[PDB]
């Protein structure tokens, strides 16, 4: 690529947001199980954030 | 806030491995493009605070500050690539290297949730900033001001480490969300008298209290552009922040703890005001307003009302922003006329019109024109020294009638009058400064549109 | 010196000091210091000029004078005990008079006064040797008698040896002098968390050898003595200066570097014990070296002092001395601070 | 995001934090007690190894 | 009189000299051998009678 | 850092004379000899803050 | 405890003021350091013997040889001084003031 | 401080229990700082020689690299034993001991009275 | 002279003055003695005369620190009649401080003295009322 320097930001943001993501379903220990958020799974659904 | 610390990281590489023709243009574009990321912070809640992960969390009083740390960025690479376009190539990457080591730093500073990893990056942040004084300035005196800007930081802020692990001890945690709920009154004692003051000098330091200002007028005039902005608009409130964050754990003491500090602040803002009426060196008036306006934010800490928050951390803002141009357009003449002070060059209205513009609105936002942001902070930090002592008003007053003075007499004498006959290398205005200039301002404007983002944690 | 000769008197030096780590009777312990002290002799005197001579002999003096308090320490210890494993003490004679001879044989103050001596006297790697290995065995025995340590001696010792190493080094010139009140300073830190947790004290120990064996390789890597010397340094290798001036910023425990890494961890261990003026105190004093730390970086990175003309003949030469670890000393002096809590490898 | 997630997200972080901090202060509270009364398993300075007695019978009887 | 003296001389200036000049008494030292071990044995003496770190 | 090199390894390089009671040439036992196998026995692994 | 104890301790901390406190000689450093280095085998002696601790009496004569080396290496270093400035004394060794 | 447990099985690196414990992952955080560190090493390496830094010498770079890793995952092993260790005692002994850890009666603030300090 | 500290401050404040007095009168002697054994320790006077000269030197002007401190102290918690009260030994802090200067002939190092000997004294006050420990026996 011509122009692989210019991917270097974007990529580390992209990479980043995904990690971000990642450490979400490390801290769903009260997913569904707060007193002011719980609430029936609605159907053709499994977790209610992600 | 991995989506932040991961792209300021990855402009090292960046800056390392680009064309030597490049170096510039291509940070510029990845940092403007981190700070138009920066805006998906303001996903912030009328209760709680967007809590990223155990190590990281922003509320509404970060926010800001880390909007405007991620934009100092561009603004300090433009400002800094004319006066070391000279330089040698690999010392302008390790330039360009302090910069972004101090945002990467920074960003983390004002998002850690626990109160070491805030002293961590809190005291990191000298490492840059002192090589970036003590390397890249122009004078003799710079070596003695990375001292004084050194160790009047390390002197107020170890106290603050063993204080902090004190804390540790005691609680259990320095979590700032575990401390909002396990936080005990602290009685009135010697112990406690003493913890007050390590929890809160290092923070003084960095504001700076009046009497520990002395680092200021060297470290802000002895420094290249990048460090005075840096310095000026983001360092200057890590003070403000710290203290925001610490007189949390610091009460009911500091309700009479404060009672000097505030004395020192209202008679500071006072003389440090009257010190820019009498200031040769225009980086140096500069700084003495840095010292002046900064004195607002600590006696709106240390009267802890929600008015007093929501006028700090919106004066706060509005001075990073005019101050950062202040220190530009002093720059902008000192590129040209090779010295500071500040009678050489007058009249410069009749040669830089749009530039004299530019010094006319950085000069009204100084002097808290409504309804800039500026003067909203200013206001909110009038309306609740007020409530604390309805005599106040008169030492604010007074101050207003100083800041009005000094802001329209540095006008007068760089833009008005003759101008110098024996200076005739007064170049037209080129579009990187004016291109700075605006980038100050026309942010520091819309603001005056949608204030409430910029007022902190309690709006 | 012959190479083979070398290689045999450095596995001696290295044989002392094991005998001493790994013994289980006094005797050997004061054997595994003669044969330590033995040995580092000719080390000292490998150039054979006055001051090495000199250096040698004021070395010899403090170190038969702290193995003759160590054995009449022991042989009080025999008196009130009649054994001889190597633990605690049982007399608080022996205990202060143990505590006293390991106390010279590390230079602590007020028993500094050999350190900068001996240390300008020999050369860089002779001194890398004795601010660097000859602090392992007494830091080993102060390890193992810690139950009979007194408390107000050994923070006495500990304190003094922070002060004085901090004001020491302010007036100095020369690189080994600056790196023996380093020394000195180090060791305070060292023994003031002694009685509280002693893993901190293996913590600072390890970190301390890791940036004093990189300043000095980088010392020899340049062959500079003097702060004036290191001053030529950015017009014949301007890599060295970045490198000196990390690691002289991460002696001084700024963070975010590793060096910072001790400090905080002893105040860490300190305040958990009640002692907070003691802490505040010492890392108010680590200014001082602090201080003459950001002095050297002034001299050498963050300015240019001017150079000869000879120079010039030195650009066209690359540095053929062997760097034995520099690299890799360098990062670990300066980038292991995120690496915090690899700590209780040395519980 | 949702603030169903930052907050139920808030709540995993505060339950982790709080149990690191009451860990913290029985780890204070345990290496107190501990090296008071050294009967734990920690600050168990050694004394003599009993296996290094000599249970022979002696050249003089009275031992 | 005060942002360019006092309070540039109380807190600087004071702690500057005061280093300055206990830098100048520690490394005073003649290089003597035998003032050093008399200098040991002071330390000895106060230790022992003076502040009872062997009872 | 004591490195129990000797107990690691199995070998007996310094415990022959770190104790009055140990086996001794011609089994000539010390003066107190008995006193101090009662001292070890009662102190032996209980650690020493308890042997106090 | 017993009273030939008193003075050989005794004798030992003359022996080691004399080696704290010297006049110009380091041969009567020297001297007093194996002054030092006498009493302590004297006491260890003493002890040994008294206690009847058998495998103990080797540990003098170990005591004895490693210092007398020890003094040799000493001698050694008075040697190189006064192949230097002609004289033993102490105040020629101080070059390393500065 | 944990000096008595770990005498009875002198200088082990990993005891056997140690086993019992789940390793370090080879994606672990720490275990790519310590190859970033090794990277870091291999730039020095090529900066102090004059080499060209990112080019020059990429099986000495590599070595670096997996020297560090490879020593830095036994170091973290260790040091999530010990770790462990410092539990697994710490639960004991409060196991064994607990007319020194009372059950304390959790009051809820309707019971609990906090004196008020306004900020006027 | 560990019992010195402890027969100092065994006495009450603002009770026995001339006890007081002599207390830190002789804990000056003390450590002005400490001063002059390695002042003449590791600078050699010219004389016997010259040394016992800078002893009495540096013994009497301690030990008159010690006096006019505890002198001070003691009159003004009798005056003030706040025997618990740090600013008692702030004001003998800054008295030692005078009196160090008076023995130095100079009124900067006067008033330098008078500033840190008075925070001294006034933390050293602090500490005996909160008990704060500097050599803080190992719990943990
Ligand atoms: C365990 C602790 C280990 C501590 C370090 C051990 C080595 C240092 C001590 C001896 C010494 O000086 O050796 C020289 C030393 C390199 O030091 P140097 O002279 O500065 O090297 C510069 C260049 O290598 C000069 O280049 P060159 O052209 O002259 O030779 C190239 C050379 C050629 O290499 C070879 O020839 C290797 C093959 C020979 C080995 C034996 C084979 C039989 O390449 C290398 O050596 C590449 C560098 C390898 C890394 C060196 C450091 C190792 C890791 C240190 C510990 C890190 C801990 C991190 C913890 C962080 C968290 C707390 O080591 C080697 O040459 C071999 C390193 C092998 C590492 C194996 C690690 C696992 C062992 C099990
Ligand atoms: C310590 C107390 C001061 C005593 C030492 C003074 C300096 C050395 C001296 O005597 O030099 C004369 C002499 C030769 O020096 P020189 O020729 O006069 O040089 C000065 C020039 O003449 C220049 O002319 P000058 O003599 O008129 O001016 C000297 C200047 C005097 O300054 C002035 O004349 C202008 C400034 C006014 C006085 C200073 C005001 C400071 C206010 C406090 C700071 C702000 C606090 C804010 C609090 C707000 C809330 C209430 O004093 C200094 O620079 C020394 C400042 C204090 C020294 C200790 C600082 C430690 C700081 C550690 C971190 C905290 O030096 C010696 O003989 C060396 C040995 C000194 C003898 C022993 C002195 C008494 C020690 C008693 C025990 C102290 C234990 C430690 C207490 C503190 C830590 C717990
Ligand atoms: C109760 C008894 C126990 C108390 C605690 C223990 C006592 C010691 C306190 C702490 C150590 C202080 C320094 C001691 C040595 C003196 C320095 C010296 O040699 O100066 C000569 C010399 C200065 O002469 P120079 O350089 O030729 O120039 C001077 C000018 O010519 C002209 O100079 P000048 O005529 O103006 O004056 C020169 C000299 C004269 O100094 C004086 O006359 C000042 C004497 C003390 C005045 C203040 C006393 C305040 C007492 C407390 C208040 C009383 C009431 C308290 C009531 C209870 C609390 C409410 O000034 C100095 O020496 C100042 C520098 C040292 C700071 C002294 C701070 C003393 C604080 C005492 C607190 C207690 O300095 C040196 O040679 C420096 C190198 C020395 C290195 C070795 C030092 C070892 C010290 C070890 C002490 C602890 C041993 C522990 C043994 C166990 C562990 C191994
Ligand atoms: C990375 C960090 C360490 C790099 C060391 C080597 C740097 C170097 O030589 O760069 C030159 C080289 C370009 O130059 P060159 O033409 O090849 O040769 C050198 C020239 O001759 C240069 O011309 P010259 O030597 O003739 O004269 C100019 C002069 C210019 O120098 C001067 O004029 C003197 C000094 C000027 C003022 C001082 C500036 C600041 C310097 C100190 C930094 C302090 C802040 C650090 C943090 C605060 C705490 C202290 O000297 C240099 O420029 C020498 C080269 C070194 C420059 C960069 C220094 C980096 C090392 C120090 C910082 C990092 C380590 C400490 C961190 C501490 C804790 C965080 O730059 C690079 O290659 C940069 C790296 C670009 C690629 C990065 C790729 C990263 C990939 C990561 C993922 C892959 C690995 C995965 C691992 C895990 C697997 C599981
Ligand atoms: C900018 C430069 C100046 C910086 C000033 C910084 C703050 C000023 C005061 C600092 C005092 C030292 C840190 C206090 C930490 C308190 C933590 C704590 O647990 O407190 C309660 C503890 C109380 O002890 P405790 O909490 O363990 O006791 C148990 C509780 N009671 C009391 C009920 C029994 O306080 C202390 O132990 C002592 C506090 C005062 C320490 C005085 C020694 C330092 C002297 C002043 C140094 C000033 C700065 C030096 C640098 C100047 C320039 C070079
Ligand atoms: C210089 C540069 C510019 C300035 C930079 C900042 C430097 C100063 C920072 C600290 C300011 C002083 C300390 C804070 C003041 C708090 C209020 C106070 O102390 O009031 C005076 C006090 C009144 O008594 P009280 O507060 O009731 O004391 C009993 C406490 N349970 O009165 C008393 O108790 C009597 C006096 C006691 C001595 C106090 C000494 C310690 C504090 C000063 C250091
Ligand atoms: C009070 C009494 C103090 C007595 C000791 C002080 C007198 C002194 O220092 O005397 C000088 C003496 C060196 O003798 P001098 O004459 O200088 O040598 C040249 C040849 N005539 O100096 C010495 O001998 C130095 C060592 C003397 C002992 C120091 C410790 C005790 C005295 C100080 C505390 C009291
Ligand atoms: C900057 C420097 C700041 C210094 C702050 C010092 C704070 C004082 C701490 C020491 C103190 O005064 O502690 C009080 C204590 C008396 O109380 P207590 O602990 O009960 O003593 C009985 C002993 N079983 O007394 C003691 O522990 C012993 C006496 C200590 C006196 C310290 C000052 C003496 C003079 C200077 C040396």
């Amino acid at each position: 690529r011509d122009h692989w320097i210019h991917v270097l930001v974007p990529v580390g943001f992209v990479f980043g947001y995904y990690l971000d993501r990642k450490n979400d379903e490390k801290l769903a220990a009260f997913r569904n199980k707060s007193l002011l958020y719980k609430r029936e799974l609605k159907p053709q659904e499994e977790v209610t954030w992600k | 806030m991995l989506k932040y610390i991961i792209p300021t990281m990855m402009l090292m590489p960046l800056t390392w491995l680009s064309k030597n023709s490049m170096i510039w243009i291509n940070t510029t574009l990845h940092s403007l493009l981190i700070s138009l990321t920066s805006l998906l912070l303001l996903n912030q809640f009328g209760d709680n605070s967007l809590n990223f992960s155990l190590t990281f969390f922003s509320d509404s009083l970060s926010t800001p500050l880390l909007i405007l740390t991620m934009w100092l960025l561009p603004l300090m690479l433009m400002a800094s690539q004319h006066h070391l376009s000279k330089e040698n190539l690999a010392r302008k990457k390790l330039f360009i290297s302090m910069l972004i080591l101090l945002q990467l730093f920074l960003i983390m500073t004002f998002t850690a949730t626990e109160l070491i990893f805030f002293y961590i990056m809190f005291e990191a942040t000298l490492v840059p900033t002192l090589i970036i004084i003590t390397r890249w300035g122009n004078q003799t005196e710079r070596l003695n001001a990375g001292l004084y800007f050194l160790f009047y930081t390390l002197a107020g802020s170890l106290p603050l480490l063993v204080a902090l692990i004190y804390i540790q001890n005691t609680m259990g945690s320095l979590n700032f969300l575990i401390l909002q709920y396990w936080v005990q009154p602290m009685p009135n004692s010697w112990s406690n008298t003493f913890m007050w003051l390590a929890c809160m000098m290092a923070f003084m330091v960095k504001m700076p209290l009046y009497g520990l200002h002395l680092w200021l007028p060297k470290a802000h005039v002895e420094a290249p552009i990048a460090g005075s902005m840096v310095l000026a608009a983001i360092l200057l409130k890590l003070g403000g922040y710290g203290m925001m964050r610490i007189t949390l754990l610091l009460n009911p003491i500091t309700d009479f703890m404060a009672y000097p500090f505030i004395m020192l602040s209202l008679w500071g803002m006072i003389m440090t005001s009257s010190i820019c009426l009498r200031q040769t060196d225009l980086k140096s008036l500069i700084a003495y307003s840095s010292v002046s306006h900064m004195a607002l934010v600590i006696v709106a800490i240390l009267i802890q009302t929600p008015w007093s928050y929501m006028g700090a951390t919106a004066l706060m803002i509005a001075h990073g922003l005019t101050s950062s141009m202040l220190f530009c357009l002093a720059n902008s003449n000192y590129e040209r006329v090779h010295s500071r002070t500040m009678i050489l060059a007058r009249g410069l209205q009749t040669l830089l019109p749009l530039m004299a513009a530019w010094w006319l609105l950085a000069s009204l936002t100084n002097l808290a024109l409504p309804p800039s942001i500026n003067l909203i902070g200013e206001l909110f930090v009038v309306m609740s020294t007020f409530s604390w002592s309805n005599i106040t008003i008169i030492l604010m007053g007074l101050n207003m009638v100083i800041t009005a003075l000094y802001s329209l007499y540095m006008l007068i004498t760089t833009q008005r009058g003759k101008h110098t006959h024996h200076i005739n290398n007064i170049l037209p205005s080129f579009t990187r400064e004016n291109a700075l200039m605006s980038l100050h301002m026309l942010p520091l404007l819309l603001l005056s549109l949608n204030p409430k983002i910029i007022l902190g944690p309690l709006y | 010196m012959n190479p083979i000769i070398l290689i045999i008197i450095l596995m001696t030096v290295m044989l002392g000091t094991i005998i001493v780590m790994i013994s289980t009777h006094w005797l050997l312990i004061w054997i595994g210091f003669e044969m330590n002290m033995l040995a580092i002799i000719p080390i000292m005197m490998k150039k054979h000029n006055p001051r090495a001579t000199e250096a040698s002999t004021k070395y010899f003096l403090t170190q038969s004078t702290a193995s003759m308090l160590l054995m009449m320490a022991i042989i009080i210890n025999l008196m009130f005990s009649g054994q001889w494993t190597v633990m605690k003490l049982f007399n608080p004679m022996a205990s202060m008079l143990m505590t006293m001879a390991l106390a010279m044989k590390l230079g602590m103050a007020p028993f500094h006064f050999w350190v900068p001596e001996v240390t300008q006297g020999i050369p860089l790697s002779s001194g890398l040797i004795l601010l660097t290995w000859q602090k392992l065995a007494p830091m080993s025995v102060l390890y193992q008698i810690l139950p009979s340590i007194n408390l107000d001696l050994i923070l006495t010792l500990s304190i003094l040896s922070i002060t004085i190493g901090g004001w020491g080094g302010l007036n100095q010139t020369q690189l080994r002098k600056i790196m023996a009140y380093s020394s000195i300073a180090h060791m305070g830190w060292m023994t003031a968390v002694l009685l509280y947790n002693p893993t901190m004290t293996l913590l600072n120990l390890i970190i301390y050898i890791i940036m004093t064996s990189t300043m000095f390789t980088l010392f020899m890597a340049n062959s500079t003595t003097t702060t004036l010397s290191l001053s030529h340094t950015w017009n014949k290798a301007p890599i060295m200066t970045i490198l000196v001036l990390i690691t002289l910023l991460s002696m001084g425990g700024l963070p975010p570097l590793s060096g910072f890494m001790p400090k905080w961890m002893i105040i860490q261990e300190m305040t958990k014990n009640d002692s907070i003026i003691l802490p505040t105190l010492m890392a108010i004093t680590a200014l001082l070296n602090l201080y003459f730390y950001m002095r050297l970086t002034y001299s050498t990175a963050l300015t240019m002092f001017p150079s000869t003309n000879n120079m010039k003949m030195k650009w066209q030469f690359p540095t053929t001395k062997r760097m034995t670890l520099l690299p890799t000393m360098t990062v670990l002096s300066t980038m292991l601070l995120p690496l915090t809590p690899i700590l209780s490898i040395l519980e | 995001d949702a603030p169903e997630k930052n907050y139920e997200r808030t709540m995993a972080i505060l339950q982790i934090e709080s149990e690191k901090a009451e860990l913290r202060l029985k780890e204070l509270e345990v290496r107190r007690l501990m090296r008071a009364k050294g009967d734990g398993p920690w600050f168990q300075y050694p004394t003599i190894d009993k296996a290094l007695i000599d249970h022979s019978p002696k050249a003089t009887p009275d031992n | 009189l005060l942002d360019l003296i006092w309070l540039e001389t109380i807190l600087p200036k004071t702690i500057s000299l005061a280093q300055m000049k206990m830098s100048t008494t520690i490394t005073s030292q003649k290089g003597l051998i035998k003032l050093y071990f008399l200098s040991f044995l002071i330390t000895i003496l106060i230790s022992t009678t003076l502040l009872n770190f062997h009872e | 850092p004591f490195f129990d090199v000797q107990k690691k390894l199995g070998v007996d390089l310094d415990h022959w004379m770190t104790i009055q009671s140990a086996e001794q040439p011609h089994r000539i036992p010390a003066r107190c000899h008995a006193f101090e196998k009662e001292w070890i026995e009662c102190a032996h692994g209980i650690g020493s803050i308890r042997a106090e | 405890m017993s009273l030939v104890y008193m003075n050989i301790m005794m004798a030992f901390t003359v022996s080691l003021t004399g080696l704290l406190m010297y006049r110009s000689h380091l041969m009567s450093s020297l001297l007093c350091l194996e002054g030092m280095m006498l009493s302590l085998f004297i006491l260890a002696t003493l002890m040994i013997l008294n206690s009847h601790f058998t495998l103990a009496s080797m540990m003098p004569i170990i005591l004895l040889v490693f210092a007398a080396c020890e003094a040799a290496l000493g001698l050694s270093l008075l040697v190189m001084v006064s192949n230097t400035y002609g004289t033993d004394y102490v105040q020629n060794l101080n070059l390393l003031q500065c | 401080m944990m000096t008595g447990r770990q005498a009875r099985a002198p200088l082990q690196f990993l005891p056997d229990e140690a086993r019992s414990l789940p390793p370090p992952k080879l994606t672990d955080p720490r275990l790519a700082y310590i190859g970033f560190l090794g990277y870091c090493s291999g730039l020095i390496d090529n900066a102090i020689r004059r080499r060209p830094v990112l080019s020059a010498g990429l099986h000495r770079q590599f070595l670096y690299i997996t020297s560090f890793v490879f020593v830095g995952y036994y170091l973290l092993k260790r040091q999530d034993y010990m770790y462990a260790v410092r539990d697994h005692d710490m639960f004991s002994y409060i196991k064994s001991h607990p007319e020194d850890f009372p059950e304390k009666d959790k009051k809820t603030y309707r019971e609990v009275f906090e004196e008020f300090h306004p900020v006027r | 002279a560990k019992t010195l500290l402890h027969q100092y401050w065994d006495i009450p404040e603002g009770t026995e003055c001339h006890r007081k007095t002599y207390a830190a009168t002789s804990i000056g002697g003390a450590s002005g003695l400490v001063v002059s054994a390695y002042s003449v320790a590791l600078k050699t006077p010219t004389s016997f005369l010259e040394g016992v000269a800078r002893t009495g030197r540096y013994t009497f002007t301690a030990a008159a620190i010690g006096a006019i401190f505890g002198l001070t102290s003691c009159i003004s918690a009798q005056v003030r009649e706040k025997p618990d009260d740090p600013l008692n030994y702030l004001i003998g802090g800054c008295a030692g401080g005078l009196t160090l200067g008076a023995r130095t002939r100079s009124y900067g190092i006067g008033a330098a003295a008078c500033a840190y000997m008075g925070l001294t004294a006034a933390l050293v006050k602090m500490g005996q009322l909160e008990g704060w420990k500097v050599f803080a026996e190992p719990k943990v």
